[PDB]
Parts: C-alpha cells; structure tokens; sequence
C-alpha cells in the first residue's frame, strides 16, 4: 500500500501529546514564558483540560 | 530581521483572565475583567475572545 | 441449622462480636486537596497580570 515516508501519506500525528524541547538540559528552547503550559509544548490535552 | 523585531525577555503570549466580579441572571451573565497591557507592549483588540 | 425461625436447635447460638474498624481522615489530611496533578492544578497568580 501508500508508504508515507516518501510521498506524503501521513495520517497518525493526531496521536501525539507533548513535545518537550531542552538545549544541553538548559531552560527548555521554546522561550522564557512563551505557552500557557510552562515548560513544554501540550498537544491533544484530551484527558481533561480546565 | 535580527536586530529590533522581538523581544529577548520573559513575556507571555497567551493571557487568560477570570472574571473580577460576575452576574448570573434568570436570562443574563454579566462579566467583567480588567485588562491589563503592561508597560512596553500594545495588545491588538482583534486577538481577544470569551 | 440453616433456618432463623425459633426451636430447640437453633436456641444453640454462639455470637462473636463483630470486626473493630475505625474511620477517621488522614495524617495531616493527606489527599483532601489535590497535589501534583496535571487535570486540576490551582493557581496562586496575580490580580494584575493574571
């Protein structure tokens, strides 16, 4: 079937929850304070979210 | 651009802002924040929203 | 026997007490409010700000 490597088929990145950047276990890159959530990147805040 | 475009501080990007004092109604809620646009930063009316 | 119902063999009844068991709240109140939890945090910020 369709590879999704190499032509462009992709379909499973809604299953992703949160990406957590940190350059040389520094403060985390995306900034100082610059997301709601304080030290990370929050996708599909599917459990419950206030 | 690398010189005078953003900002190298602490700064949020996204506010949220419970209400100071709130009126529920048989048919009403009436709401009411205080927005605060510190010093050295403007805010565009067009990105709020309840 | 097996039946409740009053005679000659059932008045042979030998009853322990029943099972000690206490119910109280935890040390120091432990789990009354909610800590290290993502689902429900609360918040301690400023007015101003928010």
């Amino acid at each position: 079937g369709s590879i999704p490597y190499l032509d462009g088929t992709f379909y499973l990145n809604h299953t992703f929850k949160k990406v957590s950047i940190m350059f040389d276990s520094s403060v985390s890159w995306p900034g100082n304070d610059r997301l709601l959530t304080p030290n990370e990147f929050e996708i599909k805040r599917s459990v419950d979210g206030e | 651009p690398t010189h005078d475009v953003t900002t190298d501080r602490s700064q949020r990007l996204t506010l949220r802002f419970v209400p100071v004092d709130r009126e529920a109604t048989t048919y009403l809620y009436k709401a009411r924040f205080t927005l605060a646009v510190g010093d050295n930063r403007v805010l565009d009316m067009a990105s709020t929203y309840f | 026997g097996t039946s409740d119902n009053s005679s000659e063999i059932n008045l042979v009844q030998q009853s322990m007490p029943n099972r000690p068991n206490y119910i109280g709240f935890r040390d120091n109140f432990v789990g009354l409010m909610y800590y290290n939890s993502t689902g429900n945090m609360g918040v301690l910020a400023g007015q101003a700000s928010q």
